[PDB]
RNA sequence: CGCCUCCUAAAAGGUAACGGAGGCGCCCAAAGGUCCCCUCAGGCGGGACGGAAAUCCGCCGGAGAGCGCAAGGGUAGAAGG
RNA sequence: GGCGACACACGUGCUACAAUGCCCACUACAAAGCGAUGCCACCCGGCAACGGGGAGCUAAUCGCAAAAAGGUGGGCCCAGUUCGGAUUGGGGUCUGCAACCCGACCCCAUGAAGCCGGAAUCGCUAGUAAUCGCGGAUCAGCCAUGCCGCGGUGAAUACG
RNA sequence: GCCCGGAUAGCUCAGUCGGUAGAGCAGGGGAUUGAAAAUCCCCGUGUCCUUGGUUCGAUUCCGAGUCCGGGCACCA
């Protein structure tokens, strides 16, 4: 769900963070 | 849009030349080249020629347009349309 | 008027949902309802909800006179 | 001589078999103020046609000009 | 009769209002509500499961009365229309049920229109009735999600004693008629 | 129309029946369902008319939704349309706003290809 | 090539030409009997989708509508619905 | 200002069309490189982008650094959906003189086409294909889904 | 001039006795070729000759015109 940056699966894909893939 | 930590953004060769002309005598034509000045509240009502590349345009400020630039209000492709 | 063909219409009590009460008469002798009269915003003054929002476009937008001069 | 500028195409492609011919050629036309001559602007835009196949695209725009309709 | 909200509202409170204002020097010259008629435009029960008796109940409903077809006068080409074709129901409201129809109408129904801005202060007939076209019917308290089949609007004209707009315009208003402007 | 203009698909959980309505996401899903503290596994209808109503007043009436939503979007654009600039421009003729490339593909913000002779 | 309608036909009837124009060789079980009840086209204003024209409300409208089909006569104080 | 145009046509790719699937939380196992106006621990602030601090390291020292798929349990139950993430609205974060043309990133709302693709046609013979993530050159930033490298899991078939 | 018939896609022709029209070829998109044919997958499309009329509606039914094909103009 790679496109999808309201996700960790998209997120990682993009290699970044957020509320959505938190560090 | 720009960082807010920094204050807006205005050539200070042209925010001199909108209020110079408010306790002068406003107001003649000005004829700029910096597309990339954020419309100031003391620009309004004034008809200033943002450039294209080749012409200067006329643009007419209102209080509906301020937050975007000069060069919203001055297009440089010229298209019409296609096939016709 | 003429029998066998028309609904019954008896006392009924429509609920609204801002607690408000109607006494109207329907062929439902009791109703349950979203907004109304007592309540919607055109009905009701002035309330625009949330936005009041309004002509803040455009230079409400200062920020501020932070230009020399 | 003509009395009004006009705008025309030339198709001339052949393609039954490797045999060949295809030569492609649109024009605008218009009358001189008399005494003038022959002018011929090469106004192509890239090389949509070759520059190769030039000189015998006038030779052939002048050749059939020995002949007027 | 019977004892209604709405009616009470108009004869001991909305008709000397008006008296005031207009100066009127008669008791009946004093504008009255004379019938309010519903109907249902319709016509996409032309070839297509012409009958529709469903909607007939969505105004049976709304109204207490059940309505009365309208039938094509005269064959129509370009709308796939043959005179005779069923086109329309059409019910008449006088009296309680007219009072009870309007009484629902403002108090609960156009606030039930999404995006509500108001009733068009222009619809004015130019001798004193007036007419709102309305897009759905859940729009009314009786009729449900679960009992629709398709979205029937409806035009609605309030028919009124009054002579000129002016005083259709203080009538209707008085009685709670959001005029948008 | 229940809540808010639309009603809310039963036997579907909450946190996404709301989703099921213009203007609201999976995140005002969220923070709605810890303010008017109603449990996000329970289905519409699995509910009381306690816990309808305390969602249909604050969903309500916090932000903004629906037609009125709608309404302040293209009246954005529509306003971005009149002036006219270039971020309205592209609104008015149907090409990408977000300063995209067209050569090829948009054929979201241009729809069926219009293949020419 | 028979039959119908109008004109020619000279204000009764009738009246010709390879004179001017059109129609008929059907139809309808209701499109017949009778009782009862309704009145049109069109114009302007009003009204969701709905448009020149669908259906709805108002005002004006003696007949210009309708009367299965040509034309003519007739016709709402109905022959119309 | 343009090389970012858009009626259109082709190439190479990315991401999908879901249940051997997708989300949320808990817990594991890589390599190869990179890093002194550079890498940034941990602490706090904000949902976050990031910002204010601030320890250590010219680095088999400190770091970038979580690798991901996977394993444990729970949620959705075949729907144009809790598949899909395009497009659009508003608001933001950093680079940089300046982000309209024309930047990446975050969050909020939007939730399109796409139900496995005509004729045609590519790749692959084993740690290969397939799938999963990491690094670097370039570089202020990035339009990288590109490129060159890295390891994780790991097939099928070859009569002829 | 008289009699019959015909005008429907770029071309050559089906069809309609009333509502939304077809074939072959040419033309357009793509596949195939080093390339051009040939082949393969998709394409569309006409105010159905002009005019007047009957119909709610006409390519269609009725009158007329035009151009075209056929035939006849004899005793003289
Ligand atoms: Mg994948
Ligand atoms: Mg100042
Ligand atoms: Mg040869
Ligand atoms: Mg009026
Ligand atoms: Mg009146
Ligand atoms: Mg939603
Ligand atoms: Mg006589
Ligand atoms: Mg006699
Ligand atoms: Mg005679
Ligand atoms: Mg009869
Ligand atoms: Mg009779
Ligand atoms: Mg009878
Ligand atoms: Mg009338
Ligand atoms: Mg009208
Ligand atoms: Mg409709
Ligand atoms: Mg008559
Ligand atoms: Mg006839
Ligand atoms: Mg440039
Ligand atoms: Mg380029
Ligand atoms: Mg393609
Ligand atoms: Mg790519
Ligand atoms: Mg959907
Ligand atoms: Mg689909
Ligand atoms: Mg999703
Ligand atoms: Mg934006
Ligand atoms: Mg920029
Ligand atoms: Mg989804
Ligand atoms: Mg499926
Ligand atoms: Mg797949
Ligand atoms: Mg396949
Ligand atoms: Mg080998
Ligand atoms: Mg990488
Ligand atoms: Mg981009
Ligand atoms: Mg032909
Ligand atoms: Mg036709
Ligand atoms: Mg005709
Ligand atoms: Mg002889
Ligand atoms: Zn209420």
């Amino acid at each position: 769900g790679k496109g999808d940056r309201r996700t960790r699966r998209g997120k990682i894909w993009r290699g970044t963070y957020g509320k959505y893939r938190p560090r | 849009p720009r960082s807010l930590k920094k204050g807006v953004f205005v050539d200070d060769h042209l925010l001199e030349k909108v209020l110079e002309l408010n306790a002068k005598g406003e107001k003649r034509l000005i004829k700029t080249w910096s597309r990339r000045s954020t419309i100031v509240p003391e620009m309004v009502g004034h008809t200033i020629a943002v450039y294209n590349g080749k012409q200067h345009v006329p643009v007419y400020i209102t209080e509906n347009m301020v937050g975007h630039k000069l060069g919203e209000f001055a297009p440089t492709r010229t298209y019409r349309g296609h096939g016709k | 008027m003429k029998e066998g063909i028309h609904p019954k219409l008896v006392p009924a009590r429509i609920i609204c949902g801002c607690g408000n009460v109607i006494e109207t008469y329907s062929t439902k002798p009791e109703i349950y309802v979203e907004v109304c009269s007592k309540c919607h915003p055109f009905y009701t003054g002035q309330q625009r909800f949330v936005d009041t929002e309004g002509r803040v476009e455009r230079f409400q937008r200062r920020y501020g006179d932070s230009y020399r001069k | 001589t003509i009395t009004k500028p006009v705008d025309v195409e030339g198709k001339f492609i052949r393609q039954t078999g490797g045999r060949g011919q295809y030569g492609h050629v649109k024009i605008k036309v218009e009358p001189l103020p008399r005494g003038s001559g022959f002018e011929f602007v090469n106004a192509i835009v890239g090389g949509v046609i070759p520059k190769e196949y030039i000189p015998a695209v006038q030779k052939g725009i002048e050749e059939a000009m020995q002949s007027g309709p | 009769p019977l004892d209604v909200a709405l009616k009470r509202k108009y004869y001991e409170e909305v008709r000397p209002e008006l008296i005031r204002r207009f100066g009127y020097q008669n008791v009946w010259e004093v504008p009255r509500l004379e019938k309010v008629v519903i109907n249902q435009g319709l016509g996409e029960a032309k070839e297509d499961a012409r009958i529709l008796e469903k909607a007939a109940q969505e105004l049976a409903l709304i109204t207490g009365q059940k309505p009365a077809v309208t039938r094509a006068k005269k064959s129509i080409s370009n709308f796939k229309l043959r005179k005779g074709m069923p086109i329309g129901l059409r019910v008449t409201l006088r009296r309680d049920r007219m009072w009870i129809f309007l009484e629902k109408l403002l108090n609960v129904a156009l606030p039930r229109i999404r995006d509500f801005r108001g009733l068009n202060p222009n619809s004015f007939d130019g001798r004193g009735n007036y007419n709102l076209g309305l897009r759905e019917q859940l729009i009314f308290p009786e009729i449900t999600y679960d009992m629709v089949d398709a979205l029937r609007g409806m035009d609605i004209a309030v028919v009124t004693t009054a002579e000129t707009d002016e005083e259709a315009r203080a009538l209707l208003e008085l009685l709670g008629f959001p005029f948008r402007k | 129309a229940r809540i808010a203009g639309v009603e809310i698909p039963r036997n579907k959980r909450v946190d996404v029946a709301l989703t099921y309505i213009y203007g609201i996401g999976k995140a005002r899903a969220k923070e709605a369902l810890e303010k008017t503290g109603i449990n996000p596994a329970t289905r519409v209808k699995d509910l009381t008319e306690a816990e309808v109503v305390r969602l249909r007043e604050y969903v309500e009436n916090t932000w903004k939704l629906e037609g009125e939503l709608r309404a302040e979007v293209a009246a954005n654009i529509k306003r971005l349309m009149d002036i006219g600039c270039y971020r309205g421009l592209r609104h008015r003729r149907g090409l990408p706003v977000r300063g995209q490339r067209t050569r090829t593909n948009a054929r979201t913000r241009k729809g069926p290809r219009k293949t020419v002779a």
